[PDB]
């Protein structure tokens, strides 16, 4: 309960594209942001946007602007990131970040996450 | 000695949240079954407000923390939902639409409903708008997700100033500070009847039909250097707008049952002409100008613009109602450029099934207007969001309208409800007639 | 008008009692229902009306039970015991504001009040039953 | 610009303590166990959320974040984050002798 | 009976006020929700019932406030402005009706509602505290 | 606590009445709406708060007209007729329970309480009325 | 009128017979009967009753 | 008087009422075949 699930690992070439979905079940998933955040492996963890399930409302870092587009499906609680224009630089460990369980209604820090999906291109 | 003396009436409150109350103005010149807002039982107003100003009192504030915008924003989903309850559902036109084009943004489609008898079948046709028909040989754009009850023609949408007033008991508290925080403290606070004439207005990365500012520009934020919260940019001046459905449009009644009848789009005549909006130039001009000065004040380099990235049709366009119909105007001409009477035209496109609140259940079919379309925008405000992590040289505020609340926030930061204790004990030096 | 002094001295404040005493329950001259027409707006306005009437009912209930009721100011013969605050008389009717006040003592009111329902009227009607027996 | 240190000594009894220096520095702190995703165990640079023992705390300073964990365990060792907002920090890895 | 006395004169009507004052509230002989059965009755009936309470409750405040709670007779100190009528002793209480009396001040008994507030029960306090001081 | 001496002599328990005269209204620190939600149990509730006011404002309603509003024991000048009751002083405050009572004389109080308006607060007033005139 | 409104059958547990209701103004109201015999309406009353 | 007013909004008002959960008759508008009795 109030848990974050997501896809499984994906390796692809460059140029083509990958999703990785993030479910929730448990909580009010359309009330909480969704956050989206990599980790590479032998870096500082990056952080790439935020998604609210009500309208969707992307942000996204420059670093990533014009790549990456998320999208929702509201009806079965799954909150999407794609990645377009993949690169070699682009490995990273994909995570889904919220903030439930938490006194703080500032949106940060981040409390409950993914299983975690090691995305290598 | 000093022996307690309680006094009955003493002036002093305690942070407490209630429910508040309906107060429209003295214009019940209804005429008919209107006023969606006000419905059947909202009384009217005290002619004379009594507005009492204090002094040598600060008292602290906290628009974010506020229990007003969440009890205005269940009353306006509470009354859209109480005044689409008796209205016509549209459960027989979830059927297979058979849409041909007019050239465009409009398909003729003719699909096949029941008659007010059980049996019979009839076939007309209904011009219908591109973004209200998903492709399936269509059908309507979501009756395979919930029911769809169109608004009845009688009502009116038109938001009439509704002011939100305590209970006896209670005490609302008006900030007067010119140039005032948000959450913070104010210097000259007022206690008052009630609030001001508040349009409950809805809208999308522009506050429209509000309350300006008096000295200059305020921004607002929880605290501003945030990216997840919205930014709302109260204005000083007010630009002008002229938003129009310059096509003409004939409403043809679709017989569908006893007693429900389904108002939609007959043929058009005149030109087929795209909606539009004259956001003027000059005066949004310097106004982008003024919200540069305020902004930079909290940053310390250039701050550019950029238009809505993503997210539902409704938020990366600016929404409203013009007379009864819902606008999506594009909002790429005002914020393009990376800041530091030959108007700027927006294409508009208009929705007819509208899902509003993004609660799944009723979304209303909001039954066309006939003949042309004109309204008048006001913009008392603006919906920035700061964008991620970037450098330090720049950065980004896109538009963007999040959940309806920070609407009611331009309008309710000023107030704060109090609870009013009146019981005080105090110590004197005068004590009652003993009893030996 | 209503609150009007809660800024200034408690002297210049104790005058106009009045003033914030007619505004708890009224109400009646705002509306009546109000029936000139005949929803969300009913089941709200009706909870606030019965609200504003528990509180304004247990005040002079609590006024009651303090042998108050027909009075705004009382004097009572429960003594002041220094453990609640230790200000003298020019330090609080002339340089406080009745919001300061109700700051500091607010922890032990409840024992105060506790006091001014047994110490005086629950002793001095005994008292007084024994007294009007002669 | 958010740096924190690499790696920092320790032993079971014996307090680590990592410094994270930048701008609104340490809103949050995160304990990746390796393998799984990172847990919150303080944010608002010295509240404890719900779910974490009671000797995981932080102290606040000008613009140092200063974690300090009292009796270190066997089973604590994982990398450390500190993170500022959107930003983060290079990350700690404990060391335990 | 209740309102029997509305056309006595002011002398015979004020001794029997008690009966007017009972069947103001009451109310709960008839009824109490009734919990019998367990509609527009049920709405209609509470919307009654809190309108009952809420005047009965404006009259006790005013009563309240002009230190008259306990008493339906209270005599006061504030002088009666000729002004507001010319009428004599023997030309009111002996030959006229309360009904004819009510028609004729109703234009300033706001502003001797005001006078029955501030001149007396706002005076008579202060005054009342400054003398039990000592 | 509240109802603790129902089992008690009418002289121990006459000491701590003000205990069951707090809780008939109070209500509100149990709740006030409650307004932290925002059904059966919503009417349900409303009738209840109703309720509490309009029997508890009968209680001081009769009080009120018996002039012993502000007190909760109060001595009058009707005197007792022995048709009612023949027990003496020693037989009932020191013997008896206030329970046993209220089952043997309930069938003629109201003419008692018709006693308690008419006999003294009625004549009261007009002679207090008459004495206060010089 | 099937293809102006709906059709709600009436019940056949209830019945519609009138049986007399008596509408009662609330504590604090009167309601005041006129008592003459050739009683025209508008207009004065000379023998009135409140019940 | 507003009385007649109040009592005639009741009657309508326990009109509705009652036939809130009585049977409704939208599957019986269908084409009556009718022959006369006489
Ligand atoms: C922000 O605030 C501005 C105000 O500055 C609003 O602009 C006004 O919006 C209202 C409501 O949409 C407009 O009022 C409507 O005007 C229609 C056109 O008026 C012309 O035609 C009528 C009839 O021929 C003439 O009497 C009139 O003088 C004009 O020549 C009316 O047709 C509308 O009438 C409604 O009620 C009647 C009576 O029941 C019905 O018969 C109609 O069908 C209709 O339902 C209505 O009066 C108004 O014109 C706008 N402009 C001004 C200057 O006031 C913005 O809408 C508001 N923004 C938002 C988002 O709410
Ligand atoms: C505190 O706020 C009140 C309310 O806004 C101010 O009162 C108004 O002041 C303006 C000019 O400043 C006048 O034009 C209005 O007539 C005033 N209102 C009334 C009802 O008289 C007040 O001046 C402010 N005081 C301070 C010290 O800021
Ligand atoms: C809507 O589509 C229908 C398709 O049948 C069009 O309606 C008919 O158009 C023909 C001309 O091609 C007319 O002779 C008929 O009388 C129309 N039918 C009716 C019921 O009027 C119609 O042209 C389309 N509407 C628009 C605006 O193009
Ligand atoms: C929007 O419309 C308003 C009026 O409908 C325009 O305001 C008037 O403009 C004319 C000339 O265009 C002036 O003579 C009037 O004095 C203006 N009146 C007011 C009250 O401003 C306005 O110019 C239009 N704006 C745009 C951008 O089209
Ligand atoms: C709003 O209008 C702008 C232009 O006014 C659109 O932006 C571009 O428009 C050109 C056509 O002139 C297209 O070829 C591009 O694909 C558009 N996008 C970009 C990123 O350049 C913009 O798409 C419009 N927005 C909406 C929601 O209609
Ligand atoms: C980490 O924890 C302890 C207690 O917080 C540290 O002791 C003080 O820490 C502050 C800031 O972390 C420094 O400014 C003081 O100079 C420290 N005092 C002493 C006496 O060291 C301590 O630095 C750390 N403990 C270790 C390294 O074992
Ligand atoms: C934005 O919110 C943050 C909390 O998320 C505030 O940060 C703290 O503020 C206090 C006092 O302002 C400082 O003592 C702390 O060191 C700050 N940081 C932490 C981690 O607690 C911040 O003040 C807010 N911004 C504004 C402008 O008020
Ligand atoms: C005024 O009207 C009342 C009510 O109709 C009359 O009182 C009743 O009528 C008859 C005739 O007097 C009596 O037999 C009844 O017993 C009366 N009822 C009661 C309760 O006493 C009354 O008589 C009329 N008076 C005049 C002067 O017309
Ligand atoms: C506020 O303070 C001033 C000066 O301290 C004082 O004269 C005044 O009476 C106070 N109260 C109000 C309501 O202005
Ligand atoms: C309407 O119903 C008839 C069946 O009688 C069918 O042939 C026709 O195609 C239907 N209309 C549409 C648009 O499918
Ligand atoms: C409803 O239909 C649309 C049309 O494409 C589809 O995308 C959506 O998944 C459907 N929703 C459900 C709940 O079946
Ligand atoms: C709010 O504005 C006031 C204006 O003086 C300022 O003191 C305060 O720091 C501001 N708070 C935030 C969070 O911006
Ligand atoms: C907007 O203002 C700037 C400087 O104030 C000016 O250079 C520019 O020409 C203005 N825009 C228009 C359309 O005149
Ligand atoms: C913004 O849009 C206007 C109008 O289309 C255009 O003239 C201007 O060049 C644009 N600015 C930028 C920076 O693209
Ligand atoms: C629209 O803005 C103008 C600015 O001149 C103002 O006069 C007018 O009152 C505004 N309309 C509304 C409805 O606020
Ligand atoms: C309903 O049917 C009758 C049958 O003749 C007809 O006269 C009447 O006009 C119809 N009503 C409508 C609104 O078409
Ligand atoms: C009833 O249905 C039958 C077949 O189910 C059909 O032949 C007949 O025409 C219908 N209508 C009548 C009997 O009015």
């Amino acid at each position: 309960q109030v848990q974050l699930v997501q896809s499984r690992a994906e390796v692809k070439k460059p140029g083509a594209s990958v999703k990785v979905s993030c479910e929730a079940s448990g909580y009010n998933f359309v009330d909480h942001y969704i956050h989206w955040v990599r980790q590479a492996p032998g870096q500082r963890p990056q952080w790439v946007g935020w998604m609210n399930p009500q309208w969707g409302q992307v942000n996204y870092a420059r670093t990533f602007q014009g790549r990456v587009t998320m999208t929702r499906d509201t009806s079965i609680d799954t909150a999407y990131m794609q990645l377009n224009r993949l690169t070699s630089g682009d490995t990273a460990v994909y995570y889904c970040a919220t903030q439930v369980k938490l006194d703080s209604s500032a949106g940060y820090p981040f409390d409950i996450w993914g299983q975690g999906t090691m995305v290598t291109v | 000695d000093l022996w307690v003396t309680v006094y009955y009436g003493v002036p002093v409150w305690k942070e407490a949240k209630t429910t508040l109350f309906c107060a429209s103005d003295a214009k019940a010149y209804d005429k008919e079954v209107r006023n969606v807002w006000a419905t059947h039982a909202c009384v009217p107003t005290d002619p004379n407000p009594q507005e009492i100003v204090l002094e040598n009192v600060t008292e602290n504030f906290n628009m974010w923390k506020n229990d007003m915008v969440d009890q205005m924003h269940e009353d306006i989903i509470s009354l859209w939902d109480q005044s689409l309850k008796p209205c016509v559902k549209l459960t027989p036109l979830c059927v297979t639409l058979n849409c041909k084009n007019v050239n465009g943004e409009i398909k003729n489609c003719s699909f096949n409903t029941t008659t007010e008898l059980r049996d019979k079948k009839q076939k007309v046709y209904a011009l219908f708008y591109k973004p209200d028909v998903v492709p399936l040989e269509y059908i309507l754009i979501n009756c395979n997700s919930s029911t769809i009850t169109q608004a009845c023609p009688k009502v009116s949408f038109d938001p009439i100033p509704i002011h939100y007033c305590a209970p006896a008991g209670y005490a609302i508290l008006k900030c007067n500070n010119k140039t005032f925080n948000g959450t913070g403290p104010c210097n000259n606070v007022s206690t008052v009847q009630c609030t001001h004439g508040i349009k409950p207005v809805v809208s999308t990365q522009l506050l429209l039909n509000g309350s300006l500012a008096e000295e200059e520009i305020i921004v607002r934020s929880e605290n501003l250097t945030n990216n997840i919260k919205t930014i709302i940019v109260h204005l000083n001046k007010s630009v002008e707008i002229n938003c129009t459905r310059p096509n003409n449009n004939t409403r043809k009644s679709v017989r569908i049952g006893p007693g429900q009848w389904f108002y939609a789009t007959g043929e058009i005549i005149g030109d087929i002409r795209e909606a539009h909006c004259n956001i003027s130039r000059e005066t949004w001009n310097s106004t982008l100008i003024q919200v540069k000065e305020k902004l930079r004040e909290h940053y310390n380099k250039t701050i550019k613009f950029e238009p809505s990235s993503g997210g539902d049709l409704e938020v990366t366009t600016h929404s409203f109602n013009c007379r009864g119909e819902f606008f999506y105007c594009n909002t790429t001409k005002l914020f393009n450029e990376t800041k530091l009477n030959k108007t700027i035209i927006l294409p508009c496109r208009i929705k007819q099934i509208i899902n509003m609140w993004q609660e799944v259940g009723r979304a209303m079919y909001a039954p066309p207007i006939e003949g042309n379309i004109t309204c008048k925008s006001n913009i008392t405000g603006l919906l920035l969001t700061w964008d991620g992590g970037e450098n330090s040289t720049e950065g980004v505020f896109r538009p963007g309208g999040g959940n309806m609340k920070d609407n009611w926030r331009s309008e309710l930061y000023k107030y704060k409800v109090v609870e009013i204790k009146p019981l005080g004990v105090a110590p004197t030096k005068c004590k009652r007639k003993v009893v030996g | 008008g209503f609150l009007g002094a809660a800024g200034s001295t408690m002297g210049a404040a104790s005058m106009t009692l009045t003033v914030q005493a007619r505004q708890l329950l009224s109400g009646i001259v705002q509306q009546q229902s109000n029936l000139l027409r005949a929803t969300v707006w009913g089941i709200k306005q009706l909870q606030t009306r019965v609200l504003a009437i528990e509180r304004y009912l247990k005040d002079q209930q609590l006024l009651g039970l303090w042998g108050c009721s027909g009075k705004l100011i009382c004097c009572t013969a429960v003594p002041w015991n220094s453990s609640w605050s230790n200000k003298s008389l020019g330090d609080i009717w002339d340089n406080m504001t009745w919001m300061q006040w109700d700051r500091e003592i607010s922890n032990y009111t409840n024992t105060i009040f506790r006091l001014l329902e047994e110490s005086q009227n629950q002793q001095e009607k005994n008292e007084k039953d024994l007294l009007a027996l002669d | 610009a958010l740096t924190q240190p690499r790696s920092v000594s320790g032993s079971p009894g014996q307090s680590v303590n990592i410094s994270c220096t930048g701008a609104y520095s340490g809103l949050g702190w995160y304990q990746q166990h390796p393998g799984r995703a990172p847990k919150l165990i303080i944010y608002e640079v010295n509240r404890r959320p719900s779910g974490v023992s009671d000797r995981f705390s932080g102290s606040k300073s000008g613009n140092t974040a200063s974690l300090t964990i009292s009796g270190l365990r066997t089973e604590d060792e994982a990398d450390y984050f500190c993170s500022a907002f959107e930003y983060f920090g290079e990350g700690t890895k404990l060391t335990v002798l």
